[PDB]
């Protein structure tokens, strides 16, 4: 996965 | 974004980012707002879009949703370009992977090195296929009506009949050819009587010029 | 657009966006909204014009007719310009078809290809031409009034009544030698008999400024 | 046809 | 317009576009709307021109007397210049006729490329000069008032009553001797008794600022 | 003429 | 204006003329807005201050004598600088007359023309003194108030009174020893007797700042 | 004189 | 800010400016507004993110905080980088110190200079990214509610649950993975009956859109 | 201002003056006005700095003080800089004085003159060093409360407290020493009992975060 | 002195 | 230390 819940867009 | 005869990069402007906040807080998932955002992030870079995605207030379940899209397009993109073994050498430079795309393993320079590469590597056009079919698939969920149930009132005109029409139509998840049999076969299908009769009178050639001026009487 | 020695494409600003939105809201279909849209698209590419007509929210209606106008239009383009046989060479590029005119099969830089040409061959001012005859429909077809309904009143102003005579006029499906006759016989023709009969006293030889100078006692 | 009910302007 | 060492051409901003329309809607047809639209069209070309006046709504018919006052002016330049019999040579451009001086028969680059000559032939500020006289004389029309009524109150203090002297002497049909004659005449054979004994004791050698100063604490 | 009733500014 | 190696020309742009209507009907004859004029106008030519000053609606008196006063300075300008017989040589460039500072008699490409020359001819700087200068005689006028009158009241904070005190003082038709003389003279002349006391007390060489430290508690 | 009364600031 | 192929440095623009005090005043600490401060203050320099912050008004007590982390950061940095003896030779500069990188010891054309560098010393960002930890704190500190407490209401849309899940788990002081079984674990777990019962028959391998289209009628 | 490889010098844009009359308008003389200033004039002339201090209306005490503390650094500039006697050579440029730095005896082109000497004059940075000087002694005069009188109330939340606490601190008249020994002290000394045992339980070295979660549930 | 009461920042 | 209370962000 490349995006995560509560976590900012392009977000390491 | 990045702008044209070199490119040269700038920043997100302050009411690019302004006008952005102000359409969604107004107008939160309508179609409409899907073109507003293409034109606000004309030419940009995953930074810039990540910028506009990470400024919304609220909304998180559809941001989430959009979330999910990005990484199932991301996935699919890895699983199409696979990853090769070596350094890079030092004119070149790497291939991006799905979470370079996205912005985040990526940094600004690199991005704009693949945008400004010749032939050029669009990450942020890429980056931006993804969001708006986010969007897509958000603003399709999110509509509160379908087009079977769009049906003329007695004495409504028809142009604010046709207007309801083509306004849920716009949101409908369906392909272009299903759309062309629903305005196709609803439209004269679902109107009232009165100027059902005249339509039905008219063909099913006629414009929907000719059948608005056709029931505007009535 | 692209302003100008040499050409440069910038994206539509985030107020050229706003300020056709609000215009289209605040007076939806009237006839300066031509004017105003022609301002805000000049030098625009076919993404741009796209841009425009993709953010208006309602009308839904009328944006179905202009595309069946885009529509004609195209068609009768490809009518005229002819497919050819073989692959583009090096140096060349392809003359675009109907549907790289309206930006469906065309990307930006091929628009940009085609503005930048020597000679240009301006898909953006075409693809502005298309809009605009559509525009214009849309507007006669949304006018509420008729030229031959336009009566002055027995106390209204001889400013007022010419007012709401070439405000109608503005907006009527009429070429211009039958605006010119409606000009020189209707508006006479329907002014209340106490300037009326000065107005016929004058003669058909005479200014607009002279008749409402004329009529400015009474 | 270059446009088509319910779809937007300049899609393909 | 086009601004400057080589001359590059712009369209007309959103703003500039914005701030026409809300002058003509708040103030209408006031004298100082006239150096307003001077200012927001400088270096304009006729196409800016002609952007401007199609986008006012309302106020058809100034809008028509202001057509044939530019309709005048453009058949005494074509009396003015005459036709010249033969094809234009590579290397040169036509000159101007009427209809190209009003943007009607000429494209937008053939504008530029008068104004870009050297010498350079400036339709805009020709067309510009047309347009300003068709707006004086819609304003001194739309005049309500006439220099000859403005008369001081008993209890009027001095500077106001000034102020709507010089205010309907603005907006007057008369030429600068006529205007010096006004001013040295009506301005003190039209004050109050009062204030009008200490004018005439003053002698007509006095400037504003001692008249005004002489009659303050009256 | 140049410009005509009920027809836009610096139209053909 | 013109800015900043070589100049180049810009119209007044919307916002600056916007700003400095808004600004005179907000604030009318402040002495603030000689300041803010001289802001909106830096590095302008005389058609730009012309411009700004033929777009104020009303407050026609007020500039009649600004009218006035620019006829006083260009009269003695001619005065100072005599005429001379001769054609201009190809390469030189005539001296501007008062008539070519106001922009009367000159056009902008003369005015840019004086501007742009080694050494510059600054024919804007000049014309904004001239203008600046009537400005002063119109603020100064239309002050209510002397400086004579300001008293502290019994219950008054200094700080107020100070307030009051520089507010008129600024409007005030002095030189500057003469308003050195009043700040030293009638501010500790006019305060209240509690503070008054105190501020004698300190000495005629005490900064505002301990005054009103001084009076603060009082 | 340069300004008259009741004609634009920089006008001929 | 500082932007590109030459770098060039440019202040912090007046909208800019207002709309990073606005946000602060209207939103106060939200998730949303480090993003958007993170979008004012790109490619800025250091003395730009002290403009931005010494620009707030009240919330000193968060500043403080703010302050107190800068302060860890700046320690940490100077131990992980440790001083040199000599002096810097004429070719060469010095390395950014941690009171350089936060604009304290550093004029600004030392920043330019390390930013300007190649390989560049971004100071500007290394700053940001301090600054952004220290927000991240202040917002995870001042987040009123708890990821545990979200509860869904018996006639609440899921829809609006869900938005009020992810509303507080933006704001969580939490890990990625801590985050991922927040949202595998709680959000069904703390579901209404009705709803609980079809999100535990999907299973925990659905996404996020089929788990709200099934709640959508219930 | 000027901004950057040549310097390029540019007037004060309507809205940065419009944005600093507005400030001053609404928060007067808050400390948060200062860095806003700063902000609103960086890299600006002394031309600049004194068109924002001009356009202030009311507040003339204040500007007074302002005013008299220029002229301190301007005379203490003067002292440390002797006058020295000759002409000017053709290649160099004099030393600005005291009156030179705040722009009464120096031109504008006499400024640049300076500003973009190789070394820079920076005679814009030293103007703005004495008018922040000015600027802090007169925020810290219109302070209106201690530090020494700030005390939590004891159904105050801990933050609420803080926050009054360093809003008095910023504005106080105080070295760095001092306030760190008002911080370090006067906070915990002056909280209320039931938060202030918590406080003194943690420790002198605890951080804000620390006690302000500490104090949090009280 | 560089600045005096009653009259303009930058004045000479 | 970098920043102390009471004092500007990027104050020596
Ligand atoms: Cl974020
Ligand atoms: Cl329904
Ligand atoms: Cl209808
Ligand atoms: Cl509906
Ligand atoms: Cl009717
Ligand atoms: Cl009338
Ligand atoms: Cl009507
Ligand atoms: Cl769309
Ligand atoms: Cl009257
Ligand atoms: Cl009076
Ligand atoms: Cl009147
Ligand atoms: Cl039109
Ligand atoms: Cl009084
Ligand atoms: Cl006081
Ligand atoms: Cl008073
Ligand atoms: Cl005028
Ligand atoms: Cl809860
Ligand atoms: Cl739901
Ligand atoms: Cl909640
Ligand atoms: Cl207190
Ligand atoms: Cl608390
Ligand atoms: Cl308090
Ligand atoms: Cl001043
Ligand atoms: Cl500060």
């Amino acid at each position: 996965p490349v995006l995560f819940p509560g976590q900012p867009f392009g977000q390491p | 974004p990045i702008v044209q005869g070199q490119m040269v990069h700038q920043a997100i402007s302050p009411r690019t980012l302004n006008a952005w906040v102000k359409v969604v807080e107004e107008k939160a998932f309508s179609p409409e707002v899907i073109p507003m955002f293409s034109a606000l992030s004309e030419g940009a870079t995953p930074q810039d879009l990540n910028t506009m995605l990470n400024t919304v207030g609220g909304h998180q379940a559809a941001m989430q949703m959009l979330k999910e899209t990005i990484n199932e397009e991301a996935a699919e993109w890895d699983r199409l370009h696979p990853v090769h073994a070596g350094p890079i050498a030092p004119g070149q430079m790497r291939e991006p992977r799905g979470s370079d795309i996205a912005g985040t393993t990526s940094t600004l320079q690199e991005q704009i090195g693949w945008m400004t590469h010749n032939p050029p590597i669009p990450v942020g056009e890429i980056y931006k296929r993804w969001i708006i079919l986010g969007l897509n698939k958000i603003v399709r969920m999110y509509s509160p009506t379908s087009i079977l149930d769009i049906r003329q009132g007695p004495k409504e005109p028809f142009r604010d009949y046709v207007d309801r029409f083509y306004k849920t139509l716009r949101a409908e998840q369906a392909s272009q050819e299903v759309k062309n049999w629903m305005t196709e076969t609803l439209l004269v299908q679902n109107a009232n009587p009165d100027c059902k009769t005249i339509l039905k009178a008219l063909g099913p050639g006629a414009t929907l010029e000719e059948m608005m001026t056709a029931c505007q009487g009535v």
